[PDB]
């Protein structure tokens, strides 16, 4: 298993992932043409991951771009490391879904699909061992969403023992492109909740905060926030991208994680939040990394209990002094982790630091305190589904009520099954 | 002489196997391309060395090993490192997807689709021996391969050859080095399923050797390498009689005679000294009385628990290096005043002592100094289910929840099969409180 | 103390001291591993059976 | 910031450490089942020793010493005395005692049985030691701690449990002159509150009626007594090189007789403390027994004695 398969969709899907494919690039010594001009043998070992080696020794990434407009996709090949991404992959529509996921899921983007399809395919076969998919996307529009989601069920469909990864942006009023966002996550995190593995819960709330409260931005711009978004990326990412003795993949990710299969939306960390010149001390990267201002899901760990945990160092640094410091959390905050699950923390260092940075720490958790987020959307939700408002928009491109009364119920079970570990 | 086939399944069971291999060749003066210069029987043999390595007619010592992993990375670093020429590439079996620390997927999943590859790779070693003997074991409790796919080969290997003895050597897992949070899961499965068809097996608590690493080398964060370098002696200790001239435990057969009187009670503990840092600039030497008096410190133990409070069926010391018969006596003597030994009823409260006059071997450049002497006891005490409660409880713990479950199930597994290991298990705690107490 | 059964050579010698006297077939096995790919399968078609819905 | 769980419900004596431990600000208290505890206050039966000690990252600690119940149950007490070398068959200390399973005067116990007719049977003590003006029986008891180091920490006040009946040579069936237990006499508190005479009292009482002292009269055999039995087992339940420690409270009975001889009745692996005693002693474990392991930011008597022989 080394082989991963990164679909980008919509807007958000593509601004992210532009996002990711510049990080890690830089991470993996790849320039914005697609040669390897690096210095350690440590960065090629297994750039396979996540690129394919071309004719000439060119790198290009194994990534598929998708939307239902050219917007965004132009900008992506305008953009600093456009030029790398494989051309055949670029795979779009004309009209849009005007942030509808109807359209997304079941006319505009029904036409589209099987063209993804195609080239996910050419992907998937000059693959020595698939492991999986992973999908970047955002919840509130109606591209990365409703077409998002019915990729997804499409994928799993003619790959049902593979994994599926998203990295899911989950939308708030605070940075908000209209009314009906509440709708269309509703109706995605019903899909999420039967045909992922794992998702990583990017709550836009949360960015926000920690752009203005925690960064001093008065006025903080999607760039801000994504800069935040692929530093999370590059660090739930670093296990699988390098070494040497965590055989990490996203099989062992899933079934470490994961104690029941609907219970997979995890609340990602990173310290320090950046846009330094003081190194962090170990001890500091662990009290920042589980510290509620850095986490990137709008919800207070110490609400919930934490089901699982997995942690990953990067910088050159005492590994007892890692433990140390871990052991000391569990220890000294022992009622915020379940008893009924041993040693559910597990950490892993890598040698290599991200760009900028000497030392950091990124955090993977599975908190019952995630219902908040759906707690959150579930009641924007209902202010409006109470009283049937924007409906039309759906209805007209043959979605009915029950539909939507469905999803409704999906989310609100899965916030009392997570509220049922919670008093476990 | 009988030949002995070790087989080493899992990262654990490989990366073992490769810290014995390389200490059994420099502890008979094999080198890496498989040449033994003292060896003047050239092209065959029935030497003591020859149950574990097999000979060519160009000169070349060939392990009758079997190396066995779901995933290539670990078997890939045998193929292209420093012992490469020492194996035959028909020995080396890997997959391309490992278990993913799932039993099920290990044993009933991937397991079923490789188990007729690898069953064929052992009779090809068991074809060229005129005795076999019967199978050394190395695997984790706690990986899917290693517990997964071991307990579908121990069930295969009794039907194929049902008159043959088969030893375990199994890492019980520990948090402190462990990457995985299905251990229990995985060790209660295997411990069942393999339970009737090993004969004696010798478990080594990652917990034990790491505390002994940190303590005794000042290693501040072990490695696996240094873990390995440890077991590795502990384990040759124990198989020398089986590669040297003796009259103790010279079979696999005599292992279960001399320390397994009742059949499921086969977990004999072992217990290690002297263990001395390399980087110790003044070291004072320790004496026969000292060294035997270190095998009854549960902190030398590779299994922490503790024998006063508990009873024997059998104690075995294994010396290596300059000892004499009078000077474990008297040592023996000493000891028995102090401490709390309490034998079972119907044993002789007695000591089988061996010793071997070569001292021990230490792979050069690692963490272990040489020493004059060494000894090695293997004693089958009833503290040892002090592990089985533990490890039992951890599972109780998850269980209760059903948590982690369904990734079992979904490799074809039944949750019925969850509570039938758990009640062997049960039932086996229930064994040793009995002779116990 | 006595310490009988001494037998000594040139590598080594050994002895006792003694301080005071007192399996499923290749059919059942094949079968089982069939019956959990049995329910591997019937997974995986109700799998498939909810997608075409 | 230390954490501990509680285990024992009944333990009048870890009900108080426990509540003085959290009156700190340094110590927190967990549920039950929560594994990550420096301190267990554990239960009475079934304590599972082997899953103490494998927490990485935690020291922990125990208030019991495991394998101490052969010396808190009788038969084993019994059978420990008999055996061992240095307090052996002949022990002055201790009654005359054996064990069949289920002046000549004897004593059957484990409903009790005094008679010549008729578990341990155990030599009655015919002519014991009488408190004037009353008459009457007595026991002493006296509070040992025994640390993580195996230092043994006696406790300066002993309490006697007075009989307040006058005590009966022809007469053995009537068990409130007899049988001198705090519980089965409620003249309940005539001569002294509750049936409890201290140790500055019962001092005058000896100095005035038999112009000697309870040190020299009495408490050098304790200390002797006490220092006797836990030496003795120290090898088979020390914690020194162990993976957890222990540490554990134990209550010793002795009778003294009318030429001032004591006598070892019963070892008691879970005292309650008398009324009075409560404060000081809890506050001296927390001291001696939990804070040495786990520092902040005497009431004791030390047993120790290296005669070179
Ligand atoms: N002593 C020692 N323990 C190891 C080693 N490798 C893994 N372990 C331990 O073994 C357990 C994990 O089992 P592994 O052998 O890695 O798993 P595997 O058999 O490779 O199976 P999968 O990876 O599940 O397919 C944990 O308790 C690890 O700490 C090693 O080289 N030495
Ligand atoms: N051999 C003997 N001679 C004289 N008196 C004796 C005796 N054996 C027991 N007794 C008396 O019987 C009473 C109770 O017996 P014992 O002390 O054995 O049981 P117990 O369980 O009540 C003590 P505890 O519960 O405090 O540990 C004591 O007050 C003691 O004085
Ligand atoms: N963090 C982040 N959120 C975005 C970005 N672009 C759009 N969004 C959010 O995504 C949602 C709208 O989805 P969008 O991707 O534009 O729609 P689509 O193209 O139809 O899938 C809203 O919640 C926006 O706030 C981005 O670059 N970063
Ligand atoms: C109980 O928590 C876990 C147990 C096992 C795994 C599997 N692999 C993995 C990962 C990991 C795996 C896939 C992708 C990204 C990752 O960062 N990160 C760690 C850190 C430590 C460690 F021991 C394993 N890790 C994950 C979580
Ligand atoms: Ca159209
Ligand atoms: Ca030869
Ligand atoms: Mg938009
Ligand atoms: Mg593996």
């Amino acid at each position: 298993m080394r082989e991963i398969v990164h679909i980008q969709a919509g807007q958000c899907g593509n601004q992210i992932g532009a996002k990711f494919w510049e990080v890690i690039s830089d991470e993996h010594g790849i320039d914005p043409t697609g040669s390897y001009h690096g210095d350690s043998d440590l960065q090629l070992e297994r750039i396979n991951v996540y690129y394919n080696e071309a004719t000439g020794n060119k790198y290009v990434p194994r990534a598929i771009l998708v939307d239902l407009e050219p917007g965004t996709m132009d900008s992506v090949r305008s953009g600093p490391f456009g030029q790398i991404f494989r051309p055949d992959n670029f795979v779009f529509g004309q009209s849009g879904a005007g942030n509808n996921w109807a359209k997304g899921h079941y006319t505009e983007g029904a036409e589209l699909v099987d063209s993804v399809l195609d080239v996910v395919r050419k992907e998937s076969e000059s693959c020595d061992c698939l492991q999986g998919f992973q999908l970047t996307h955002s919840l509130g529009g109606g591209t990365g969403s409703g077409m998002g989601t019915l990729l997804i069920s499409k994928i799993r469909e003619e790959y049902p023992d593979r994994i599926m990864n998203t990295f899911s942006v989950v939308p708030s009023p605070k940075v908000s492109d209209t009314v009906v966002e509440p709708y269309n996550a509703t109706l995605s995190v019903h899909q999420l909740v039967e045909n992922t593995d794992e998702t990583y819960c990017i709550d836009n709330e949360a960015l926000y905060d920690i752009c203005f409260r925690t960064l001093k931005l008065t006025t903080p711009t999607y760039g801000d926030l994504n800069h935040l978004v692929s530093a999370t990326m590059s660090g739930v990412t670093t296990c699988l991208r390098f070494p040497g003795q965590l055989n990490a993949d996203l099989r062992k990710l899933a079934v470490n994680m994961v104690p029941f299969p609907r219970l997979h939306f995890f609340m990602p960390g990173f310290a320090p939040l950046t846009s330094q010149y003081r190194a962090l001390t170990v001890p500091e990267l662990t009290q920042q990394m589980f510290d509620s201002k850095n986490m990137m899901a709008a919800c207070d760990p110490r609400h919930g209990r934490y089901l699982t945990v997995a942690a990953v160092f990067r910088g050159r640094m005492s590994m007892k002094e890692v433990d140390e410091q871990m052991l000391n959390v569990q220890n000294k905050n022992s009622s915020y982790f379940v008893e009924w699950i041993p040693n559910n923390v597990k950490t892993a260092v890598c040698d290599i630091p991200p760009r900028g940075l000497k030392m950091s720490a990124t955090f993977i958790g599975n908190s019952t305190a995630i219902q908040e987020l759906f707690k959150r959307i579930s009641e924007q939700f209902t202010a409006m589904f109470r009283r049937k408002a924007f409906l039309h928009w759906y209805t007209g491109e043959g979605m009915d009520e029950m539909e939507f009364t469905e999803a409704e119920s999906n989310m609100n079970d899965l916030v009392s099954e997570y509220q049922q570990y919670q008093d476990a | 002489m009988r030949e002995c086939i070790s087989i080493h399944v899992g990262q654990a069971g490989v990366q073992i196997g490769n810290a014995c291999w390389e200490l059994y060749c420099l502890e008979h003066g094999i080198q890496p391309d498989g040449q033994m210069p003292s060896d003047k029987t050239i092209g065959g043999g029935d030497d003591s060395f020859n149950t574990f390595f097999s000979e060519t007619g160009a000169g070349k010592h060939v392990p009758r090993a079997v190396f066995v992993d779901l995933e290539p990375t670990v078997i890939d670093e045998v193929r292209t490192g420093t012992y490469r020429q020492l194996f035959h590439p028909e020995q080396l079996i890997t997959g391309k997807e490992d278990a993913a620390n799932n039993y099920a997927r290990g044993h009933y999943t991937i397991g079923k689709e490789i188990i007729d590859l690898v069953l064929d790779r052992i009779r090809k070693l068991a074809d060229q021996c005129t005795g076999l003997q019967g199978f050394l074991v190395f695997h984790s409790f706690g990986g899917g391969t290693g517990s997964g796919f071991t307990s579908l080969l121990m069930e295969r290997l009794s039907v194929d050859y049902g008159k043959k003895s088969k030893l375990e050597f199994s890492i019980y897992p520990a948090p402190q080095v462990s990457t995985a949070v299905v251990e229990p899961y995985n060790s209660i499965l295997t411990t069942h399923t393999t339970l009737e068809h090993s004969d004696c097996a010798f478990m080594v608590d990652n917990e034990a050797i790491y505390d002994i690493c940190r303590r005794n080398l000042d290693i501040e964060r072990p490695t696996y390498t240094n873990l390995n370098r440890l077991i590795s002696q502990i384990v040759s200790s124990i198989t020398a009689s089986l590669r040297f001239d003796g009259a103790l435990n010279v079979d696999l057969t005599e292992f279960q005679t001399n320390l397994v009187p009742y059949p499921r009670i086969h977990f004999p503990l072992a217990t290690y000294a002297p263990v001395i840092s390399a980087e110790k600039a003044y070291h004072e030497q320790l004496s026969v009385a000292e060294i035997t008096n270190a095998c009854f410190e549960p902190a030398n133990q590779m299994v922490k628990c503790d024998p006063r409070h508990g009873k024997y069926m059998a104690c075995c010391l294994l010396y290596r290096g300059d000892v004499v018969p009078k000077d474990v006596n008297a040592a023996i003597a000493t000891i028995k005043t102090k401490r709390s030994i309490q034998f079972v009823d119907w044993c002789p409260t007695g000591f089988k002592v061996g010793i071997n006059y070569q001292p021990p071997t230490v792979v050069p450049g690692g963490d272990l100094a040489k020493v004059q002497r060494a000894v090695c006891m293997l004693s089958n005490t009833t503290a040892i289910a002090e592990a089985w409660a533990r490890l039992d409880h951890k599972f109780d713990l998850m269980y209760a929840k059903r948590a982690f479950v369904h990734w079992y199930v979904g490799e074809g597994m039944e949750e019925g099969e969850f509570s039938e290991a758990r009640e062997d298990m049960a039932a086996l705690e229930k064994d040793y409180e009995e002779v116990g107490v | 103390m006595e310490v009988i059964e001494l037998n000594k050579c040139t590598s080594g010698q050994s002895f006792e001291v003694i301080l005071k006297p007192p399996d499923p077939s290749l059919e059942e096995i094949q079968k089982k591993l069939e019956a959990a790919e049995e329910r591997r399968k019937y997974q995986e078609a109700e799998l498939l059976k909810h997608l075409a819905e | 910031m230390y954490t501990f769980v509680v285990r024992d419900e009944n333990s009048s004596v870890y009900a108080e450490v426990s509540r003085l431990l959290l009156a700190t600000g340094q110590w927190k208290r967990l549920r039950k089942d929560n594994p990550r505890f420096n301190l267990m206050l554990g239960e009475r039966n079934r304590l599972p020793f082997g899953r103490l000690g494998h927490e990485p990252g935690l020291v922990q600690l125990v208030n019991y010493y495991r394998g101490a119940d052969k010396l808190c149950r009788k038969a084993s007490l019994v059978k420990l005395i008999k055996t061992s070398p240095e307090l052996s068959e002949s022990c002055t200390w201790f009654p005359e005692s054996y064990v069949i399973y289920p002046g000549n005067v004897w004593i059957a116990k484990s409903g009790i049985l005094i008679s010549s007719e008729a578990h341990v049977i155990q030599k009655y003590l015919e002519k014991p030691l009488l408190l004037e003006p009353g008459h009457r029986k007595f026991d002493i008891r006296s509070w040992v701690l025994v640390d993580h180091l195996y230092n043994i920490y006696l406790y300066r006040e002993g309490v006697l449990r007075t009989s307040s009946e006058p005590y009966n040579s022809a007469n053995f069936q009537d068990k409130t002159c007899h049988l001198t237990n705090h519980c089965i006499q409620k003249n309940y508190g005539r001569y002294e509150e509750g049936n409890e005479m201290f140790f500055e009292e019962f001092n005058q009482y000896l100095m005035d009626a038999l112009n000697t002292t309870l040190e020299n009269s009495i408490l050098l055999q304790i200390k002797h007594i006490i220092r006797s039995c836990l030496m003795c087992i120290e090898p088979a339940i020390s914690t020194k090189h162990l993976h957890y420690q222990s540490f554990q409270l134990f209550g010793f009975d002795f009778m003294v007789d009318e030429e001032l001889k004591v006598w070892l009745i019963e070892v008691n692996g879970a005292p309650a403390c008398a009324q009075k005693l409560y404060a000081e002693l809890c506050q001296g474990i927390v001291d001696v027994a939990i804070s040495s392991v786990f520092p902040l930011a005497s009431i004791f008597i030390k047993l120790h004695h290296h005669h070179h022989h």
